[PDB]
């Protein structure tokens, strides 16, 4: 692996909706786990969802398990993550994460979106 | 949730000094699936120890990794200037995955 | 740490590593045995140990109901896992029977193999210190030829019924069945001891090899290679056949042992361990077994190829040869057959549980609907018993020989390891594979054992059968005693009424499925949810 990069944030409003999207390049995205994580203003990293290697396996954090949607794109080597409900607490940065062994960790990161809802 | 408590949140420090740095979880975590990231100011953050031993390609030896079972600690032999910079302990045995408060060195 | 290697100390060790391997080694020439035993190893036996474990902790069931969850047409599998380990069940126990003789003959004040002066010996016998000092037979040989086992002509001699070698498995099943019905195992303190015992006498009964006068020739023969051997197909079937016999792979036991053990263990390094100290033990006992042959070649003044018996008998002639040569014999004797039967005993438990979950799960309707299955257990024993009293008569000793060679060995296990990868990798997918064992142990199995399953297993299983049918020669107990047309025949069912398993299953699932036939084949090849 060599580049993540996200696109997509942007200025929502509280019950909005926005897709975000982080393009992969220099690795097998197939074979590759991802995950996203945030990062509120206070810096505090909070983890959002996480995508298996197909998508046949999803798992997401129990303040976004039933609003936000996490996908992939293996064909274009792309991840999206969807918001449906976006409240007042979720505005900060997501980066996307590749989580592919559990044992090992996050090894790289992306740059990264700031997402307000003001 | 497993909650993941660090708990020396601000450190003072000076170059060549020992720092030594605790993160403690409220729920059994493996040796395996702890890790540390470092996050510079205005950077992602970057992996730096994982399996609580095994450092990250990029993390030179100064650094190095202990713990087991609920209290897990990474601690610097002499830091340095680049040193300065915050670091999360992460959990990866269950879900929701869960980051430490983290500790920021100022110096 | 600890603990959950000497619950591992239960399970590897058994009869097919002291008992099984040095005889197949020897009757194979000894070291020419070792090239496909190691390719086979490394090939195929390592990662089908894997990838069964994964299965049975995956579908957290039988090994026969989980093939519904990864591909419906192929759940012929299990069932012919199923036949492997009740016909394994019919004749294993009878080497537990030929130990209880032994322990039994042990139980005097000489051991009557250690000289030929008795009712039953041949007047051609001649001691084999003095046998150097003609067809001259060495005690041992003959007493466990003539008394033990009273050796028929031929199979199409039955003979008359030993009466002490039917007792002494009707003993063995009696311990089994109370065994089961209780629930006897190894988990209090005794565990310790049960689990020792083994590599104490086994360390012992090397350690006396080692020391032999002549043990150097053995261990030379035991380790030098004969590549003109690799040029017949029965080095390869054995040598790879033995390591799935000795997992105990494609039985299906290790599906369900991966439904009963706890959660959060690393399972890659758990198989890893648990198959290179099952291998380990098997090479090691090998310098034991093979340096007490050299000893005898070189006080009988032959051949190390033909001191003892090429078949099942091995164990039976060489270590009574080694016991036989230590102070106090019969002490070391009582105790080498004690820990015989109880490291029998410990897998015969094991198997006959296996098979009465897996039996039972296919009709929980009416065999475990209460009381039933104590029932279902006492009928399983009796009837394994009555098909055991056919290797007890006094030509029982071919039907074991053909029973081992092919009823749990030989061709049935290379086609359920062929079948069992090439569904995983090919019709089940190994990237969706990759991704439930990334799911479930947290990292991939990584490219030795995907390319292993997608290739290395299959290409295997595929040129040993047809290496095997190209240049086909019929099994001969010893090396000298050719076996009727009709007992390969048998031979041939007993593999068979496994190997068939698979098309069966899959042509009655094809009936019993509505639609058009791609159809139908799409609904069975699906996986269900
Ligand atoms: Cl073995």
């Amino acid at each position: 692996e060599v580049q993540l990069v996200e696109s997509g944030g942007g200025l929502v409003k509280p019950g909005g909706s926005l897709k975000l999207s982080c393009a992969a390049s220099g690795f097998t995205f197939s074979s590759y786990a991802m995950s996203w994580v945030r990062q509120s203003p206070e810096k505090r990293l909070e983890w959002v969802a996480e995508i298996s290697s197909g998508g046949r396996y999803i798992y997401y954090s129990d303040t976004v398990t039933g609003r936000f949607t996490i996908s992939r794109d293996n064909a274009r080597n792309i991840l999206h993550l969807e918001m449906s409900s976006l409240r007042s607490e979720d505005t900060a940065m997501y980066y996307c994460a590749r989580g592919e062994v559990r044992q090992r960790g996050f090894d790289y990161w992306g740059q990264g979106t700031t997402l307000t809802v003001s | 949730e497993n909650v993941l408590t660090q708990s020396p949140a601000i450190m003072s420090t000076s170059p060549g000094e020992k720092v030594t740095m605790t993160c403690r979880a409220s729920s059994s975590v493996g040796s395996s699936y702890l890790h540390w990231y470092q996050q510079k100011s205005g950077a992602s953050p970057k992996l730096w120890i994982y399996s609580t031993s095994n450092l990250a390609s990029g993390v030179p030896a100064r650094f190095s990794g202990s713990g087991s079972g609920t209290s897990y600690s990474l601690t610097i032999s002499s830091v340095e200037a680049e040193d300065a910079a915050t670091y999360y302990c992460q959990q990866f045995s269950g879900y929701p995955l869960t980051f430490g408060s983290g500790t920021k060195l100022e110096m | 740490k600890i603990d959950f290697v000497l619950s591992v100390a239960g399970g590897f060790v058994g009869l097919g590593n002291v008992w099984r391997f040095p005889y197949l080694c020897y009757k194979n020439g000894g070291g020419a045995f070792l090239i496909p035993y190691f390719i086979f190893l490394f090939g195929s036996g390592l990662p089908v140990f894997f990838l069964e474990i994964i299965i049975g902790q995956y579908t957290s069931e039988g090994g026969i109901t989980c093939w519904e969850k990864i591909c419906p047409l192929f759940s012929g599998i299990g069932y012919a896992s199923v036949v492997i380990v009740s016909l394994l069940n019919v004749y294993y126990i009878v080497i537990l029977a030929w130990a209880t003789y032994y322990l039994f003959q042990s139980f005097q004040k000489e051991l009557p193999w250690a000289h030929c002066n008795h009712s039953w010996n041949t007047p051609h016998c001649m001691e084999d210190t003095m046998r150097k000092n003609t067809n001259f037979t060495s005690p041992v040989i003959e007493f466990w030829e003539r008394n033990v086992l009273s050796l028929s002509p031929g199979i199409d001699h039955p003979g008359s019924l030993k009466w002490d070698l039917a007792l002494c498995l009707l003993l063995v099943w009696l311990v089994c069945f109370f065994c089961i019905w209780k629930g006897v195992r190894s988990t209090g303190k005794v565990v310790y001891f049960t689990a020792t015992f083994p590599f104490a006498m086994l360390l012992v009964l090397l350690v006396r090899g080692l020391t032999l006068p002549g043990a150097g020739a053995g261990i030379k023969f035991y380790l030098y290679p004969d590549i003109t051997r690799l040029e017949d197909p029965q080095v390869w079937i054995d040598a790879g056949t033995q390591i799935f016999f000795s997992y105990a792979i494609c039985l299906g036991a290790m599906t369900s042992l991966g439904s009963y053990n706890k959660y959060h263990n690393n399972v890659y390094r758990d198989c890893m361990l648990l198959g290179c100290l099952n291998s380990g033990t098997s090479f090691v006992s090998g310098f034991a077994i093979f340096s007490i042959l050299g000893f005898m070649a070189q006080e009988q003044g032959v051949d190390i190829a033909d001191v003892a018996e090429s078949g099942p008998g091995l164990a039976f002639i060489a270590y009574p040869k080694a016991v036989t040569m230590m102070p106090l014999p019969t002490f070391w004797s009582i105790l080498f057959f004690i820990m015989l039967l109880l490291l029998g005993l410990d897998s015969q438990f094991v198997e006959v549980e296996g098979q009465i979950t897996s039996l039972v799960d296919l009709y929980p309707s009416f065999l475990r609907k209460g009381y039933r299955r104590e029932i279902f257990i006492a009928f399983v024993c009796s009837i394994s018993y009555l098909l055991g009293l056919t290797m007890v008569t006094e030509g029982g000793m071919y039907v074991f020989q053909l029973f081992d060679y092919y009823a749990a060995s030989g061709v049935c296990l290379l086609w359920v390891a062929f079948f069992e990868c090439f569904v995983i990798a090919w019709i089940y997918g190994g990237n969706r594979f990759s991704e439930d064992i990334r799911d479930m142990i947290g990292f991939p199995p990584g490219p030795w054992m995907k390319y292993s399953w997608a290739v290395i297993t299959p290409v295997l299983c595929v040129g040993c059968f047809i290496f095997s049918l190209v240049k086909y020669v019929p099994l001969t107990y010893n090396k000298t005693y050719v076996y009727p047309n009709w007992a390969i025949g048998l031979g041939w069912s007993l593999a068979l009424s496994s190997m068939l398993c698979v098309p069966l299953v899959i042509v009655i699932r094809l009936c019993q499925t509505e639609g058009p036939f791609l159809v139908r084949v799409k609904y069975l090849l699906t996986p269900r949810e």
